[PDB]
């Protein structure tokens, strides 16, 4: 079900990230992975800007209530196969927002999540080295 | 007949193979005019097979017409490679064939404004309306100076006239010393055009920029995705092709049946030099523009410099 | 205009060229997965299909294929132009009357002298 | 083998009401079948004429000569134009008939209904095979009377009686100018036929000969789209049933408008007066046209409406090319241009009555004229809107289609004779494509709430539309071949006067 010609999307992924109601701590971090000392398009990401064309999603912050359909809208517009990246100490169950009225916490109970990083908020290379691991999953699935 | 089968497989084969490769040299070199490494040579030859992998989506209100404009947008670029000079003289050119060039260069862009535009949401429909009014801007000004360039070059005589496959007998750069004025304001007006038809510069308006960057293919996902990728890179090598032809073919003679290769590759190797100005530099040093200013632009500092060139050459003969 | 024959060959081309691009999605309809069928358009994705929260969507368009202006100066002479045109067709019997029989009389004038 | 175009369908018209007291369906199986006959009987005759010879007959004696030395009897004379219109318009109407068993018949008294609708067809072809100048006056009111009385229909409609009386008032008064022109004609040269009159007008004019002919022209361009006078049109085409007006957009204005004046002028009139003066007076009106027809074709906002404004728009580019083939006479110029005006008219017949039948289709369906509600009709009516395209894009002239060498041989005329005339027709060009373009626009949409629950129509409402667009493609893949057999000859025989009154001696 995963059949063959899967192999070349683990040397050219394309990204788009979901912000549900972050603190824009990580979206900085998602951005300047890209600038020139960071970079990544060497890799062959690329930041894209429509879910119909991606395969990695990348979703941060803590799931605010108002935004809790659209990141279960999102998910299906994706094709197929895609991963889960799930950045920050935000959708890891909150940080300081475990006791609210309104968020909603670990990301987990929405849609299946593959891959978490913490930090607050995580470096630029500790999310690199999270896209490798994920993607090296993604291979032995394969096979 | 059955020789005219052959070619137009065998070249569509090549030109599938290069364009890409240009493609990929192209991103490597802006890459490294701001600092970065940037991806490997042969990056489009993943993209493509990647989507082809994955599962394309259909939307609940969707025509007949959005499982088929990206065939009917490839089929009018593959049988537009068949009248095109690739050096020689192109397969089935005959006393007409400028205006079959003309009508099938505008038609894949309207076959992909309705493919977009035939779909359910409201963002194509602002996508669409952008294009059209892009598409019937920048085609009076290419009209005048190959018609012009068509007609001048028949007053020392051939055979077919009005065709593609003569001008390669007398170019402009043999009428006089007025003549020497008219190569760069036509030197102008070429580039400028050839800017605008592949649209990156200025002119980069209708592809990622809907309101922000949703641009106007936000809506093909799977295998449709990875044609349209395909057919905008044979266009961007066609376009370039004729404007080489136009401003200066100067060929081996060579005879035998090994100097149509020579010729071939003597072209690709113009094709390359004039890209690597227009695209790369020009998409490099300046951004997008505006809708409403990318529309009196084409009608006030192109379309002007078209009569200017093509009345001074014509006061050359 | 061109050729004897020439009209056949574009069919030839054009078929030849359908068959080679209809080809290819045949190849790679059997490697890689199937579809599905979703809607919501992947626009705005707040929204799909809701009521009232604030003002939203289903406010469509009508034709308007214009979106430029040229000079600026062309626009007000088309629709002096058009408003003139749009109402002379008023629908009363002795407008019909009285062009045909100007009609007449202009081609009566005309072929008496010349 | 030449009596048999008249004979059958008055057999058809004068037996319709004593077969409709079988009280079932006989009353439209008889008539299907009587108009199918005469399509088998214009091929025929078709290819009889195209085999040899310029026909004459002669009603009574097996000469047109008794103990004299000119004509006294009825004659026809039927050469190689004729027959085109001949073989044209027993197709279409077929292809009309056969149509209209689904549409049609939640209405009430259709038995008189296919008696004037053979009627239609039978003074339309008698118009085309007669070489008399007084039966010419007949023929023309047999068919001016059915068409009133097919438009004002459905008289329980709030405008299906408004129609009527537009076309009546003014139809009835331009058919009489003919009237006075016959007897005007009648009493200063003595005879009444169209071959022998050319050789009488010759030795003597008088300045009854141009009275005669000024009112005489002035008359047969109302039965047109010419530019003054072209209103009645506009609202006689959405006030009637689909089958009526694409036999009336497609047909009888171009047998009672543009076929008389042709016939009129390239063979009574013109031994004697210069051509160059009638040219210059037909081409004004030529260039009024295309600009009044095809300008407020694009201010729309109805369906059927767009449809009557595009085809007054394509009656310019036939009188500028019968316009321009008599300023010059016998050349290269002037006689690829007449030639060019001959098949456009029958590109023009196909193509539009394509396009009115899918237009009543969707308004049978849905039930709205307006085109700015219903959008996304594509979704849910496919077959349809396919065949929409096609019929849009054979209009304006799109090359693997047949309306590109029909339009490209107006063009270089236009352009080698006088450059102001090509710029006209090119203004006159960009218009049509603006407002198919548009209204192509309003139906590759969104689904609205007013098309969701639709679907198509039968097979008899869909068997028609397969026949004509195999014929408009398969006629497009040989264009250069067609215009060199059939249509430059065919034009060379128009001002060939002095065969056609020798072979009528
Ligand atoms: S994960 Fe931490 S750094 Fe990132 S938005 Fe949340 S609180 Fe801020």
């Amino acid at each position: 079900r995963i059949a063959q010609l899967c192999k070349f999307i683990g040397r050219s992924p394309w990204v788009f990230h979901v912000n549900s109601g972050s603190c824009n701590g990580c979206d900085i971090e998602i951005i300047a992975a890209l600038t020139p000392r960071y970079d990544a398009e060497r890799f062959g990401v690329k930041l894209v800007g429509s879910p119909r064309h991606a395969d990695i999603l990348l979703v941060t912050g803590p799931v605010t209530n108002q935004s809790l359909e659209r990141v279960k809208l999102v998910y299906e517009q994706t094709p197929d196969p895609k991963i889960v990246i799930a950045i920050g100490a935000c959708p890891t169950g909150g940080s300081v927002f475990y006791e609210s009225p309104f968020t909603n916490a670990p990301l987990d109970r929405i849609i299946p999540v593959d891959v978490f990083v913490p930090g607050c908020p995580p470096r630029p290379e500790a999310i690199l080295h999270g896209v490798v691991l994920a993607l090296e999953k993604l291979a032995k699935m394969i096979k | 007949i059955v020789y005219g089968v052959i070619g137009l497989i065998l070249i569509y084969i090549y030109v599938s193979v290069v364009s890409l490769l240009f493609s990929g040299i192209d991103r490597k070199l802006v890459a490294r005019m701001q600092r970065r490494i940037g991806p490997p040579i042969l990056q489009p030859f993943y993209d493509f097979l990647k989507l082809m992998s994955k599962e394309t989506i259909i939307p609940k209100t969707a025509n007949f017409m959005f499982k088929a404009a990206p065939i009917l947008m490839l089929a009018t670029v593959i049988a537009l490679l068949a009248y095109t000079p690739l050096g020689f003289p192109p397969i089935f050119g005959t006393k007409g064939d400028i205006i079959v060039f003309i009508y099938l260069l505008t038609l894949a862009d309207f076959f992909l404004v309705v493919g977009v535009m035939s779909s359910g949401s409201p963002y194509g429909r602002i996508g669409a309306a952008r294009g059209i009014a892009l598409l019937v801007s920048r085609e009076p000004a290419m009209m005048l100076g190959v018609f012009a360039v068509m007609w001048a070059i028949s007053k020392l005589g051939v055979e077919k006239p009005f065709s593609l496959s003569s001008l390669y007998e007398h170019t402009i750069w043999d009428f006089g010393p007025v003549a020497w004025v008219a190569g760069v304001v036509l030197i102008y007006v070429f580039m400028a055009w050839l800017a605008s038809e592949i649209e990156v510069g200025f002119f980069n308006i209708p592809e990622a920029e809907q309101e922000i960057a949703e641009g106007t293919l936000v809506e093909y996902s799977g295998r449709y995705l990875g044609i349209i990728k395909l057919a905008e890179s044979i266009k961007e090598f066609i376009a370039a092709s004729l404007v080489v032809a136009v401003l200066f073919p100067w060929q081996l003679n060579i005879p035998g049946v090994q100097g149509y290769l020579i010729n071939l590759l003597l072209h690709t190797l113009k094709v390359f030099i004039v890209l690597l100005v227009s695209k790369t530099i020009f998409r490099t040093i300046t951004g997008r523009l505006k809708i409403s200013q990318a529309v009196n632009l084409l009608w006030t500092r192109v379309f002007t410099a078209s009569v200017i060139g093509a009345l001074l050459l014509a006061l050359g003969v | 205009m061109f050729g004897y024959w020439d009209p056949l060959y574009f069919i030839i081309v054009f078929i030849i060229g359908l068959i080679l691009a209809y080809l290819l999605n045949l190849w790679a309809k059997k490697s890689g997965m199937g579809t599905r069928e979703v809607g919501e358009g992947t626009k705005i994705f707040i929204s799909g299909e809701d009521p009232e929260k604030v003002i939203p969507g289903f406010e469509h368009l009508e034709g308007y294929y214009t979106g430029r202006n040229t000079m600026w100066g062309l626009v007000n002479g088309v629709k002096k132009f058009f408003a003139t045109l749009k109402n002379d067709h008023t629908g009363l019997l002795p407008d019909y009357v009285s062009y045909l029989l100007m009609t007449t009389a202009f081609i009566l004038v005309i072929l008496l002298l010349r | 083998w030449l009596p048999f175009i008249i004979i059958i369908p008055l057999l058809g018209a004068f037996s319709m009401p004593i077969v409709s007291l079988l009280k079932g369906k006989a009353k439209e199986i008889w008539a299907s079948m009587i108009s199918f006959a005469t399509l088998i009987v214009g091929i025929q005759v078709f290819r009889e004429v195209w085999s040899k010879g310029t026909i004459v007959y002669t009603l009574g004696a097996p000469n047109p000569f008794g103990k004299a030395t000119f004509p006294i009897r009825i004659v026809w004379e039927v050469d190689k134009f004729g027959a085109l219109m001949v073989l044209i318009v027993t197709f279409v109407s077929f292809l009309a008939v056969i149509y209209s068993i689904e549409y049609m018949k939640h209405d009430t008294g259709l038995e008189k209904f296919y008696t004037l609708i053979l009627i239609l067809e039978l003074g339309m072809l008698g118009i085309a095979i007669t070489g008399d100048i007084f039966n010419f006056y007949v023929f023309l009111e047999i068919m001016s009377i059915a068409s009133y009385a097919l438009v004002a229909f459905r008289n329980d409609t709030w405008e299906g009686i408004e129609a009527g009386i537009k076309y009546m008032f003014a139809g009835s008064l331009a058919s009489s100018f003919v009237l006075l022109g016959i007897a005007l004609l009648y009493g200063q040269y003595g005879t009444l036929t169209m071959g022998y009159l050319a050789v009488k007008i010759a030795e003597n004019p008088t300045i009854v000969a141009k009275v005669a002919l000024a009112l005489f022209i002035g008359g047969l361009l109302f039965k047109s789209g010419a530019a003054p006078v072209h209103m009645w049109l506009a609202d006689a085409h959405p006030a009637a049933p689909s089958s009526i007006s694409a036999m009336l957009s497609g047909l009888v204005i171009k047998i009672g408008g543009i076929y008389a004046i042709a016939r009129i002028v390239f063979s009574i009139f013109s031994p004697t007066i210069n051509l160059g003066t009638i040219g210059w007076i037909i081409i004004i009106f030529a260039c009024i046209t295309l600009i009044v027809g095809n300008a407020m074709a694009v201010v729309q906002e109805d369906l059927k409406r767009l449809l009557a404004y595009s085809s007054v728009g394509q009656i310019g580019y036939i009188l500028l090319g019968l316009g321009i083939g008599m300023v010059a006479y016998g050349t290269r110029v002037g006689e690829i241009a007449l030639a060019g005006a001959i098949y456009h008219t029958v590109n023009h017949a196909l193509m539009k009555a394509l396009l009115f039948l899918v237009a009543g289709a969707v308004i049978h369906e849905i039930g709205t004229r307006n085109m700015n509600e219903l959008s996304g009709l594509a979704k849910t009516m496919p077959k349809t809107t396919f065949a929409f395209l096609i019929g849009a894009a054979a209009i304006v002239g799109l090359p693997p289609l047949n309306g590109f060498a029909s339009k490209w041989l107006i063009y270089e005329s236009s352009a080698l004779f006088n450059p102001i005339l090509g710029a006209i027709a090119v203004i006159g060009t960009v218009f049509c494509t603006a407002a198919y373009v548009r209204a192509l626009f309003t139906f590759f949409g969104r689904p609205s709430e007013k098309v969701t629950n639709a679907r198509d129509p039968g097979i008899a409402m869909m068997l028609p539309m397969i026949i004509l667009v195999v014929t408009i493609i398969v006629m497009g893949f040989f264009p250069w071949q067609i215009s060199d057999r059939i249509m430059v000859p065919t034009a060379r025989a128009l001002w060939d006067v002095i065969d056609y009154i020798s072979s009528l001696m």
